[PDB]
């Protein structure tokens, strides 16, 4: 019967449920903790957010060097949403 | 040539919804 409600997903969760949440132009990994308070813990630490997009650990993507060559970027995570871009 | 590395601070949140 104990639930969390997430207005960003519009869904009701049980204790221990995990889900993805859209917020602040990023995707968060959230967990319904409950604690009698609908408590939710969410994080972006295990995803990368660059150039307005959201990436998972191991994803790579391309972007022009703001020039004028392409960069290849990779999502590392390392507990702080770390990503790196270098010329290819 | 440039290299760029990004990360996030304040990356983990807790809120109550009930």
């Amino acid at each position: 019967e104990e639930t969390c409600f997430d207005k960003y997903t519009g869904n009701t969760y049980r204790v221990g449920d995990t889900y993805e949440r859209p917020k602040d132009s990023m995707i968060w990994d959230c967990t319904c903790i409950g604690a009698g308070r609908g408590r939710i813990s969410c994080t972006i630490a295990n995803r990368c957010h660059e150039g307005g997009q959201s990436y998972k650990i191991g994803d790579t993507w391309r972007r022009p060097h703001e020039g004028g060559y392409m960069l290849e970027c990779v999502c590392l995570g390392n507990g702080k949403g770390e990503w790196t871009c270098k010329p290819i | 040539k440039g290299i760029v590395t990004g990360a996030v601070s304040d990356h983990t949140t807790v809120e109550d919804t009930k």
